[PDB]
RNA sequence: UCUGGUGACUAUAGCAAGGAGGUCACACCUGUUCCCAUGCCGAACACAGAAGUUAAGCUCCUUAGCGUCGAUGGUAGUCGAACUUACGUUCCGCUAGAGUAGAACGUUGCCAGG
RNA sequence: UGGGGCGGUCGCCUCCUAAAAGGUAACGGAGGCGCUCAAAGGUUCCCUCAGAAUGGUUGGAAAUCAUUCAUAGAGUGUAAA
RNA sequence: GAUUAUUGGAGGUAGAGCACUGUUUGGACGAGGGGCCGGUUACCGAAUUCAGACAAACUCCGAAUGCCAAUUAAUUUAACU
């Protein structure tokens, strides 16, 4: 329940997004009270393992840069045709 | 349904064509219309 | 069953009326209101949302227990003199959602008698 | 209140033998044999019935 | 044999085949399902054949849902005659499916039985298919 | 005879309900006495006679209802007067009702007579009437075909128990 | 055979002047059936539901409420 | 600166529910003599009053319950270009709808009393 | 006139085709007009849906009558918008 | 006159969606016929609801681009009678 995240810089284009998805990463957001809205990237395999161990509706204390945030999953965009995840929204419950 | 030509008594002319249906209004119909010979509204009547 | 209120119906009718009715600083609106006992009159220029003169049956300058109708007559005379100082020319009479009968008719006829140009 | 077309109804003396139900009116204007003062001083035409003597339920 | 009881317009434009599935891409009623992988029309007889072949292998066992209905009629001139003297007569009814679309769902039966039955159904269809389950995670 | 009801406002209701104030009390609002269809494909004079009968029954000229449609299964169109009604509010309402309660059940010949519950839960009755207790003033002497009536008593009530509390005042529950 | 070869002459409906241009005192602004666009200040409404200017000025399309629109003309010059 | 009257703002303003209030106002209220009126009725309108009530309407307060508004990020579609003929791919730009976080139980101009 | 013939059609109005201005073809897909009204016109005042249950003399279960939601699904002389 | 930049505006396409119209798949719920004595039992059609789908002649929504035009500014050389 100790995921990591790397912050996406500004203006990610289509090409770099799909390169990131060709790699094992996935884009995500973090919003909610306690922090402002931030756009990040996450490893798909590690996220899947965390979900396997904690459950769909569970809490994760993931690391964003310097700090850590307790967070729950709100929604996720998924590609059923190649069975991979393509986006994930994180909600800070605090 | 037919056409009808109205006629004044003092303006001495007929420049008002209207329409009516016989079975609902068979009688001759009369109205007040402005014929400009006399410069007033006068009683025109079907003919 | 339920009893309806009267003023919202009045306001619907008044909104339907005031679609070709407005003040322009030379034909201002003469708005009227009556609840159950008194009557109120207000001159308005609707181009700016501004009012110019006001009068009422409970204004101490005119307040008695005569008829509920001669009171409206006095209100008409009063607002007429109040507008006689300025903008006593042809105006537009806004009856609200009320008939032109009784108190409103008396008020309007008084306003006409007191020198207004409508 | 539209006068002319309504019927004629008036508070006749509906003094029944049972409770004196003098709370009726209409065109049953018989000869004024009895004009009770507590009731209407009018026709006694509603003078007796089975109104308040023995009901099916409240006999 | 599946078709609507009535339609406002009998003659229609033939649909579009470009793109991906607008909806119906997840199993909702059952445990297992057959997802499409290519694009084509399905003609309301193919559905019947697949349903029969998939039913008899389960032997009045589990339950089957058909997530597809042919709403759209297609026309045909009977004999190859001259072009252009009006549009032809209705010949059948079709549904259009794009990649991602679920076609059949099954429940109340084992996984291997579901796989074999849906294979038998797939061999009766004009489109490539793929066995899938309920989504989790 | 309105003072009977004026006392019954508290003889039963302020006791059984214990209202916070006097204005939140149920109260009769209108009496509608709509007669019936009586399809006058040729019975127009009969409907006129029935209208005269209702004029004898009540102190108001009935207003006559036309067909609102051209419903099939019946030879009629929009127009075609096929009903009549009267609406009573005050003194006529009470003068009619005090007589009606007196002459109804002795001429109805039934213990219950009406219903245990014919209400909608809003203070309405929907009473059906076979036309015998009415015309106690000019009885069956000349008329030929009997009639039926459909009466409703719309009140300020909002339920059936309050309507029953009111029917305690000269009613057959 | 067939029985579908009919159509009517298309009427040249729609906007005829734009938001922001000057117009004269009888110019047409919008031809339509009914009132897609209502009339506003110094704008009329004809028997064909046609919208026209009463005076000379610039034309402004604007909303009326939540789901309606109108035209207005203003005499700035 | 409380209420009322009258106007401007896309319901962020509404609907629903709960709780308090009144002769400065508001209202239900009493009645049909007169003006006036109900394709029957003083229900409505209109008229004359102020015996009574805050119950209802109306005002204030509370709730995001329904409705309304609604980002970020991502996606679909698409302009242009380049591959190309694949029920397409790639690069650049515009960036939807739906959904989610969330907002909001109205803002404000003029006038008279208070 | 997807050769011609047989067949069908020939003017006008409304939709879709039509590619978010306008316009845009086919022997492309759907329908209507060749009038009606002395009030169904003008003006001044007033008024407002069906359907749904609820419920009752009738009851077509629904015709009429009565409370409340209904958002034009009412209705608008005549097709569709 | 043309192109671009910045602005304003008309519009309902692609796409999405089911709030109207129509089409549709499962599931519940309970009411009317029904299997019976005016009724049980099952089965029908309808309504209300739950979740999912479809639409050239459906739209609560809605682009890109194209269109009109600006005190209009920068580069170009057409435009009109």
């Amino acid at each position: 329940a100790s995921l990591k995240s790397i912050i996406r810089q500004g203006k990610q284009t289509r090409s770099d997004l799909k390169q990131l998805r060709k790699s094992g990463k996935v884009p995500a957001v973090v919003y909610g009270y306690g922090t402002k809205n931030v756009s990040v990237k996450v490893d798909e395999v590690e996220f899947i393992k965390v979900i396997r161990e904690v459950g769909r509706n569970g809490v994760i204390e993931l690391g964003v840069g310097s700090k850590t945030i307790k967070v729950m999953v709100a929604d996720y965009q998924f590609d059923p045709l190649k069975n991979q995840i393509t986006h994930i929204d994180f909600l800070a419950i605090n | 349904r037919v056409n009808v030509t109205l006629a004044c008594t003092e303006c001495g002319d007929r420049n008002y064509i209207t329409t009516k249906n016989k079975r609902n209004n068979p009688e001759r119909i009369e109205m007040k219309k402005y014929c400009p010979r006399l410069n007033k509204y006068t009683l025109h009547r079907e003919t | 069953i339920s009893k309806i209120d009267k003023n919202k119906v009045r306001l619907k009718r008044h909104a339907r009326v005031r679609t070709n009715l407005s003040g322009t600083a030379e034909k201002p609106r003469l708005n009227v209101y009556r609840s159950n006992k008194h009557i109120y009159a207000q001159i308005i220029d609707d181009n700016k949302g501004v009012t110019l003169a006001q009068a009422s049956s409970k204004d101490s300058d005119i307040a008695t227990t005569a008829t509920k109708v001669e009171l409206a007559t006095k209100v008409g005379e009063a607002i007429a003199k109040k507008a006689a100082d300025k903008g006593i020319k042809e105006i537009v009479f806004d009856r609200g959602g009320y008939l032109y009968h009784g108190r409103v008719k008396a008020l309007a006829e008084a306003a006409r008698e007191s020198g207004l140009e409508f | 209140m539209k006068q002319g077309i309504h019927p004629e109804y008036h508070q006749v003396i509906f003094l029944d033998t049972t409770t004196n139900f003098k709370f009726l009116s209409g065109s049953t204007k018989t000869s004024s044999e009895m004009m009770e003062w507590e009731d209407g001083k009018e026709y006694p035409v509603i003078r007796l019935d089975i109104s308040s003597d023995s009901h099916p339920f409240y006999t | 044999m599946l078709l609507p009881k009535r339609v406002k317009y009998r003659r229609q434009h033939r649909p579009k085949t470009t793109g991906r599935s607008k909806g119906g891409n997840y199993v909702t009623f059952g445990e297992f399902g057959l997802q499409a992988t290519t694009t084509s029309w399905i003609t309301s007889r193919q559905i019947e054949s697949a349903r029969i072949a998939m039913t008899r292998y389960m032997k009045r066992g589990g339950k089957v849902w058909i997530k597809i209905f042919p709403h759209t009629p297609y026309t045909k001139k009977p004999l190859e005659v001259r072009m252009g003297a009006g549009k032809g007569a209705v010949e059948g009814w079709i549904a259009v499916v794009k990649p991602g679309r679920i076609l059949f769902e099954v429940a109340g039966v084992s996984e291997e039985v579901a796989r074999e039955a849906l294979r038998l159904a797939s061999h009766k269809l004009p489109v490539k298919t793929k066995f899938v389950k309920r989504e989790e995670l | 005879l309105k003072e009977k009801f004026n006392t019954e406002v508290t003889e039963n209701l302020m006791k059984k309900f214990n209202y916070s104030s006097v204005m939140e009390v149920p109260k009769i609002d209108k009496i509608v006495v709509n007669m019936g269809v009586g399809d006058a494909v040729q019975n127009s004079k009969v409907l006129d006679n029935a209208v005269e009968e209702l004029e004898l029954i009540t102190g108001q000229k009935p207003l006559v209802t036309k067909a609102k449609k051209s419903i099939a299964t019946f030879r009629l169109r929009e127009g075609m007067p096929i009903g009549a009604k009267v609406t009573l509010r005050g003194e006529r309402m009470y003068e009619f009702l005090d007589k009606l309660i007196s002459v109804s059940l002795p001429r109805v010949r039934d213990f219950q007579g009406v219903s245990k519950k014919a209400f909608d839960g809003r203070g309405n009755y929907t009473l059906g009437v076979k036309e015998q207790l009415i015309f106690p003033e000019i009885d069956y002497d000349k008329v030929s075909k009997v009639r039926g009536m459909d009466i409703v008593i719309v009140t300020t009530a909002n339920t059936d128990e309050e309507a029953r509390e009111l029917l305690a005042n000269f009613g057959m529950p | 055979s067939t029985k579908n070869g009919r159509d009517s002459e298309s009427k040249r409906l729609g906007a005829k002047r734009a938001d922001g241009q000057f117009v004269t005192g009888g110019s047409i602004l919008y031809r339509q059936r009914g009132t897609k666009i209502y009339p506003g200040e110094n704008v009329g409404r004809g028997g064909d539901d046609t919208l026209f200017a009463k005076i000379d000025g610039v034309v402004k399309f604007e909303r009326k409420g939540r789901d309606k629109k109108q035209v207005s003309v203003y005499a700035v010059a």
